[PDB]
């Protein structure tokens, strides 16, 4: 997260901390529980195996709060496009239930087929890097603003306005960053989008996967 | 055992996740190896083959040195670099197709 504070502790229950086995390295993405058995995330950050982490404020310390449940399933969806970095989404089924609590929940997904006007604010929250140079072992969290889709159409050469968000005024430094993949993005408390990609440089507007534009597979790969 | 982080661009884009290439500690490894390396993950995150890197404008790779340094190497070449490059002096490597 570039340009964000820390968030309250434990007060993103949804969020989940990925660690991912790669053939040729480990990886790190974020995620939000929503369902107690599923995960939504990106799926550019698939693996062959994935642990989870639920409940975590700094996921180096290993606190009691904490549940780690491993993924028995990682579903991407059938269209994902790894070139371009489309239809970026991938639900995980959690191998057990997780155990509800005030620091452990689902959050809640869009109503049918919402679009997003420009101008709305959402927040994204996070544990990837904060700058070129650092990192943080907290959930950090920044207010973004939903951008016209011009100003990703002039930006990015695959953007699709039907099934992504174009998020973050260049003016201000706030976005997601290295790390922050899959979380969520929240307007009004409901995630309407997973962090996707942007500039190497971090600047924005980025890219967010628009989830209402997959409720009906989200809804299905979950029954 | 030790990692690496890196990152990918691709035609302007650049996922936002966080990626590391698994190293031997204090290995000497020649910079054919680690082309190998950066081709691997250039296909496993981006679908990204020998055939697109020939036919990109640009294609290289930046090995950032601990010591502030940094190495500036052409994918679309030949000739490696006389020379072997040691795991622990790298701080990360930036792709960039």
């Amino acid at each position: 997260i570039i340009g964000g504070r820390e968030s309250r502790p434990h007060s993103r229950p949804y969020m989940a901390y990925l660690q991912i086995q790669s053939p040729a390295g480990q990886s790190r993405c974020g995620g939000f529980l929503v369902r107690e058995d599923f995960v939504l995330t990106a799926a550019h950050c698939w693996g062959s195996n994935i642990n989870v982490t639920l409940g975590a404020h700094n996921i180096q310390r290993r606190e009691n709060t904490q549940q780690h449940i491993t993924a028995r399933r990682a579903i991407r969806h059938p269209q994902y496009n790894q070139r371009t970095i489309q239809n970026d989404i991938m639900l995980l089924q959690l191998s057990r239930r997780v155990r509800r609590n005030r620091n452990v929940n689902p959050v809640a997904l869009p109503r049918a087929q919402e679009g997003l006007r420009p101008g709305t604010l959402c927040t994204v929250a996070g544990w990837g890097r904060v700058s070129m140079r650092r990192g943080t072992d907290t959930l950090r969290e920044v207010q973004l603003r939903v951008q016209r889709d011009r100003q990703c159409l002039r930006i990015f050469g695959s953007y699709d306005p039907r099934r992504q968000i174009c998020v973050g005024d260049r003016r201000e430094r706030k976005a997601a960053f290295k790390g922050d993949s899959g979380g969520p993005l929240l307007c009004n408390n409901v995630a309407h989008g997973i962090v996707s990609y942007g500039k190497s440089s971090g600047v924005p507007p980025e890219v967010f996967t628009r989830v209402s534009s997959f409720l009906p597979w989200i809804r299905t790969t979950m029954r | 055992t030790v990692q690496v982080p890196y990152t990918i661009t691709v035609n302007g884009t650049s996922q936002n996740i966080l990626s590391n290439l698994t190293f031997n500690k204090n290995q000497n490894i020649s910079y054919k190896d680690l082309e190998g390396k950066v081709k691997s993950v250039l296909e496993s995150n981006r679908g990204i083959t020998d055939v697109d890197l020939r036919l990109s404008k640009q294609a290289k790779y930046t090995v950032n040195f601990k010591n502030g340094t940094k190495k500036v190497i052409d994918l679309k070449s030949g000739i490696y670099t006389a020379n072997l490059i040691n795991s622990s002096d790298i701080k990360s490597i930036n792709i960039n197709v």
